[PDB]
């Protein structure tokens, strides 16, 4: 964050984007219609504030990544789920599945022998829709272009949400907890209770 | 490439906020932790020390009847720890000087990490759900689940969320919260936009805050010889299924009422005596959203359909959303804590923001939508609630309860006098403390 | 704008003003809803004994039936118990409402009523509209919650079966008011559900129109003494512009039905002296006639 | 005549200080029947509330409750509202008092649901955004293209 | 080895059994989570 | 005279001097015409 010394150039802008400018400086911002092309000119004052990009170097080169080349898609995954949901929706989505491999396959055949709203999903996080999350407070912060069901998204419990609906179906118990780094084995213990 | 400043209007200028003024430094929270820690965390840290207030003080006169290790905590979030995420998304891209513990303080589990850490000290179970909307009865199911199994004997129910700058521009993205540039063209004022049922409700008001229960043994709540707000019957959390459609709601919640007499709603009233009448009230989500209301109601509708609910012995349903405006995860809290206040005093409140109930709810008749409020005196007592929630991503959920004096009635004679003694004794002193 | 603001005045201009728009109207068709809320509130709050007239006056009222009505009262009646006299009381005269419930009839009326606003004699005549089975079309002045919360009073004690009142703001001092008004009144009874909401306009052809409004002398800005020159476009050129509105609206959408427009004229004019209002603007609707 | 009966007052006198506040809350028992046995249900498998409590748009579990219910703040309703919304503060220095908190004024109990609750209605429960974050989601919110 | 093989493992549902018939399975909608013992035939390929 | 008040207020015999009523006693205490016959409070002028 920087504060400008001298009157910036003149640019061209939208009357709605334009209007927006005034709303935050307005006495240190300048905006007028030009006549021709009916849009508007963005002038800022001497005593505006100004984010100037920058970088910076950190400490950690190496993490523990799934190997280079995972697709959900290769798993099967619709392109349309792909786009809709964070990345960590398809982690949950495809262990899920191969979890269930592991004995039966169609999940509504434990409504054969259960009742569908005994069906339940106990599934923690520590945090969970990370890239969601910032995703909003960037592309907001930053007015690009971003999905409209983000903070839906950013629901720890909308990874297995989104399981639920794509696959068991089940009628049943839905839990999600937070246990940090302990979340998994907290969730057994829930999953028991 | 650069990045330029620039700016945005948006259609969301009202949510429901804790009075201006608030200070956790008021409370007694000390400067060093207001600092570090996230505005979300002095929610559930003050409203912890309340919720103990309301019975003992010292979170350590628990390790005198009980082993610390029987301590548990159950605390719900829909995201939860909000501020102190966007502090490092903002921050870190922007390079800021932001705290280092913000991963940490993030976690929608450090919250309550937070409280055990600075007052009660348990040894105990810790969990924390996400039930999105849900979480608040999803987290009393489970609070109610630690304790049957001997895990702990004492658990703290809740959930809290907080209302940011990203946390409105994602529901207003989403088209569920209602638009005030439209609310305000209809001639809608900023305390009557929230109507739950009417005709024109227009969907939700986001809101902010945080609260807890505290939910123990009923053998440890006479030993102790505590204040008992009511017995929870019940609890449950609901998925619904597979579809494709947006709009469908989760009707999933209905699975409480399978099997009539068998019924695990009705076996829970049993036990206690007290039949499928006896539910005068239930607590409905009641998000004044198109998609919600209609459905929890035709859902609660249901519920009472199949188990034989008399012919017309319709169910009174307050909306408290009305008023305090949806915060996602304490929402099914304050309905929690909304009911506790309605079994103990009887008094049903009304919904003051209906002028007119939508004409689509008169199919069915096992609900009745009272717009004034029903007070009920010593001569017209009540029995049992019912909280209900519908989080987003099929997370339903359902909790029953039960007045207190039904759980006094099987002390026998001599010790249920004997009980009443230390209540009374407890109230006394309870009402110093405070 | 000088010259023509020199010879009007300084309120003429700001009190012409438009005010009526086509979004802010309210509707309220449901009896089924207000009745069963307020028969439970009678099996309460009941003290007074079978003596009373008011039982009589509220049965009438809760004369309004149908299989939704008396699924409410048959209910709450049958699991009545023989615990008190009260609760004696109450189920046999519940058993006798809900078997008169059962039986009941409706009439139908449409009327137009302006006027209508608390503490005055059209308030007492919408009612009583709205007791004798109608529909009514009812315009207030001041849209205030306070206003509106008086009309769902008024309607959710005297509203009977087949009965629904429409309450809106409205300025008869407007001629856009009116012509956009009654547009409305004139066009649908539909509602379009799109990817959006739009209520096409409710369409009812008036039986019976009241012209009560009534403007009041209050002159904070000064208006005094220009008033009675104003509200002669009010009490009789707007209300003919009314008449002439309605009558379009009667014969484009082709209806034989007579609309009967109650003009009410001040009593006796020339013998007062002392009303100094009444007396001499209505005797023109002499000249009207 | 009644225009000067009108215009005609006079002045009884009326020597009035009133004061709001009460006590500790109490609970009003229900009647209720129960035809029980005592032994037969196990209190290690009962799930009871011991207590609660919230903090939401209008404050605790006990102004809400009462604003929720009523409609309308009691003489603990208001005093409890202004000492959360910090209009009322507590000095040891002399006169020894409730004190407004703004203003430095000494305040009693019964004034503070006339020079408060007005401003506390506003200022609690549902309103316009109130700008702690320096941003305004509905005027003005950053952008960077 | 066989969802190994060919990708089958992840097929997303259209919910065939949810709106199989569309007016009655509406309707049906309430009746199903009523009652206790109502379940999917296998033979039909897992109907509702 | 003191059974008349508290027949009125009959919530008097149940419940606590109120926290701000106990700074009033206090002050009533330093400004008496004559010096009160007991110790109102323990404190740094238990000596005066």
């Amino acid at each position: 964050s920087v504060f400008l010394d001298k009157d910036f150039t003149f640019v061209v802008s939208s009357e709605a984007d334009a209007r927006a400018f005034v709303q935050f400086d307005p006495e240190h911002t300048v905006a007028r219609p030009l006549p021709d092309s009916s849009d508007w000119e963005v002038t800022r004052k001497a005593g505006t504030e100004i984010r100037v990009p920058r970088k910076t170097k950190l400490s950690r080169t190496v993490g523990a990544q799934i190997p280079t080349g995972f697709d959900p898609t290769v798993w099967g995954i619709s392109p349309d789920m792909a786009s809709s949901i964070d990345r960590v929706a398809l982690w949950n989505i495809v262990a899920t599945v191969d979890a269930f491999l592991s004995s039966g396959f169609t999940p509504t055949e434990l409504m054969r022998w259960v009742h569908p709203s005994q069906v339940a999903s106990t599934q923690g996080t520590g945090m969970g829709g990370m890239t969601s999350m910032q995703t909003m407070y960037h592309g907001n912060l930053l007015g690009r272009a971003k999905p409209n069901d983000i903070l839906q998204e950013v629901l720890p419990n909308v990874v297995a949400a989104h399981v639920m609906q794509s696959y068991v179906g089940g009628y049943g118990a839905m839990v999600h907890p937070v246990g940090a780094c302990a979340t998994a084995a907290v969730s057994v213990e829930e999953g028991v209770d | 490439e650069i990045r330029v400043p620039r700016k945005t209007k948006l259609s969301r200028t009202v949510g429901a906020q804790i009075p201006t003024g608030f200070d956790p430094t008021v409370w007694g929270i000390s400067p060093d932790m207001a600092s570090s820690i996230d505005r979300v965390a002095l929610w559930n840290i003050v409203a912890t020390v309340d919720a103990f207030l309301s019975s003992g003080f010292t979170p350590t006169e628990l390790m005198r009847w009980v082993h610390p290790s029987q301590v548990a905590s159950t605390q719900g979030t829909g995201m939860g720890g909000m501020t102190s995420m966007q502090t490092m998304y903002h921050g870190n891209l922007l390079g800021r000087a932001k705290p280092n513990d913000i991963l940490q303080e993030v976690l929608p589990n450090v919250v309550a990490a937070h409280v055990m850490q600075s007052y009660v000290g348990g040894y105990g179970a810790m969990v924390h759900p996400v039930g999105a909307c849900a979480t608040a009865a999803v987290s009393v199911e489970e609070g109610v689940d630690k304790i049957k199994l001997g895990k702990a004997d004492l658990v703290i129910a809740g959930g809290f969320d907080d209302l940011t700058l990203e946390a409105i521009i994602g529901f207003g993205d989403m088209a569920a919260t209602a638009d005030t540039e439209m609310m305000r063209a209809k001639g809608i004022s900023d305390s009557k936009f929230s109507r739950a049922n009417d005709r024109r409700r227009l969907g939700f008001l986001e809101a902010q805050g945080g609260g807890t229960i505290l939910l123990a043994r009923g053998d440890l709540a006479l030993k102790m010889g505590l204040p008992v707000l009511a017995v929870v019957g019940y609890a449950q959390s609901f998925a619904d299924g597979v579809h494709t459609s947006i709009p469908a709601p989760g009707l999933g919640a209905l699975g409480a009422a399978r099997g009539g007499r068998e019924s695990t709603l009705a076996r829970s009233l049993a036990q206690l005596g007290v039949g499928a009448d006896d539910i005068a009230v239930i607590s409905k989500h009641d998000t004044s959203t198109l998609a919600n209301d209609p459905n929890e109601t035709e859902l609660h509708e249901r519920i009472a359909d199949s188990m034989g609910r008399a012919p017309g012995n319709p169910l009174f349903i307050v909306s408290q959303k009305t008023l305090t405006g949806h915060a996602k995860g304490g929402a099914a809290v304050f309905q929690m804590m909304g009911l506790c206040q309605i079994l103990r005093d009887g008094v049903i409140p009304p919904n003051r923001s209906l002028d007119c109930v939508d004409d689509e709810l008169a199919t069915s008749g096992h609900f009745v939508w009272v717009r004034e409020p029903l007070d009920l005196r010593g001569k017209f007592p009540l029995k049992a609630g019912l909280v209900t929630s519908l989080g987003f991503g099929h997370v339903s959920g359902l909790v029953a309860l039960v007045h207190p004096e039904a759980f006094i009635a099987a002390l026998d004679p001599s010790e249920r006098e004997d009980y009443r003694t230390r209540a009374e004794q407890r109230m006394l002193a309870g009402q110093r403390r405070l | 704008i000088d010259l023509v603001t020199a010879e009007l005045g300084s309120d003429w201009p700001r009190l012409v003003a438009p005010t009526f728009d086509a979004r802010k109207a309210v509707v309220f068709d449901d009896r089924w809803a207000s009745a069963r809320e307020d028969l439970v509130k009678l099996w309460l709050a009941e003290e007074g004994d079978i003596d009373a007239q008011w039982e009589q006056l509220s049965q009438r009222f809760e004369g309004t039936g149908h299989v939704v009505a008396t699924q409410a009262n048959w209910w709450q009646g049958k699991a009545l118990a023989a615990g008190r006299n009260v609760h004696a009381s109450l189920f046999g005269r519940i058993a006798a409402g809900a078997e008169n419930p059962g039986k009941g009839r409706y009439s139908d009326e449409v009327a137009v009523v302006t006027g209508a606003s608390k503490g005055s004699i059209a308030a007492s005549v919408v009612g009583q509209l709205l007791d004798g089975g109608a529909t009514v079309i009812a315009t207030t002045s001041r849209l205030d919650d306070d206003r509106l919360a008086f009309y769902k009073q008024l309607y959710r004690d005297h509203a009977r079966f087949d009965a629904t009142l429409w309450v809106v703001p409205a300025n008869m001092a407007s001629y856009s008011d009116i012509d956009k008004l009654v547009e409305w009144v004139g066009t649908e009874q539909t509602e379009s559900l799109g990817p959006q909401s739009i209520h096409l306009k409710d369409a009812q052809t008036p039986t019976l129109l009241f012209p009560f409004a009534a403007p009041r002398v209050a002159g904070d800005m000064s208006e005094v003494g220009s008033r009675a020159e104003m509200e002669m476009k009010v009490l009789l050129w707007a209300v003919q512009r009314l008449i002439s509105g309605l009558s379009k609206i009667g014969a484009e959408r082709d209806i034989a039905s007579r609309l009967h427009v109650v003009l009410p004229g001040s009593p006796n004019r020339g013998m007062f002296g002392g009303d100094g209002a009444y007396g001499e603007a209505k005797s023109a609707l002499d000249a009207l006639e | 005549e009644m225009s000067g009966a009108a215009d005609e007052s006079d002045d009884e006198a009326p020597a009035g200080t009133i004061r709001a506040l009460p006590s500790p809350p109490r609970g009003y028992n229900p009647a209720p029947a129960p035809e029980w046995d005592d032994l037969d249900v196990d209190p290690a498998d009962l799930v009871v509330i011991v207590g609660g409590a919230e903090l939401g748009p209008y404050g605790s579990s006990r102004t809400r409750f009462e604003m929720e219910v009523s409609g309308e703040l009691s003489a603990a309703g208001v005093l409890e509202l202004a000492w959360t919304t910090g209009m009322v503060k507590w000095e040891d220095d002399p006169k020894a008092g409730w004190y407004d908190t703004e203003t430095g004024e000494l305040v009693p109990e019964c004034e503070i649901v006339e020079r408060y609750h007005d401003a506390v209605v506003e200022r609690c429960g549902i309103r316009e955004f109130v700008d702690d974050g320096a941003i305004d989601p509905d005027h003005a919110s950053p952008l960077l293209v | 080895v066989s969802a190994i093989a060919g990708g089958r493992p992840m097929y997303e549902k259209p919910a065939d059994r949810r709106f199989d018939h569309d007016v009655p399975e509406k309707r049906q909608e309430a009746a199903m989570l009523l009652s206790t013992d109502a379940r999917l035939g296998e033979n039909d390929q897992y109907v509702l | 005279a003191i059974t008349a008040l508290l027949q009125r207020y009959p919530d008097a015999e149940t419940v606590v001097l109120h926290p701000a009523d106990v700074p009033f006693f206090v002050e009533l205490c330093k400004t008496l015409g004559k010096p009160v016959n007991f110790v109102p409070v323990i404190d740094k002028d238990v000596r005066r």
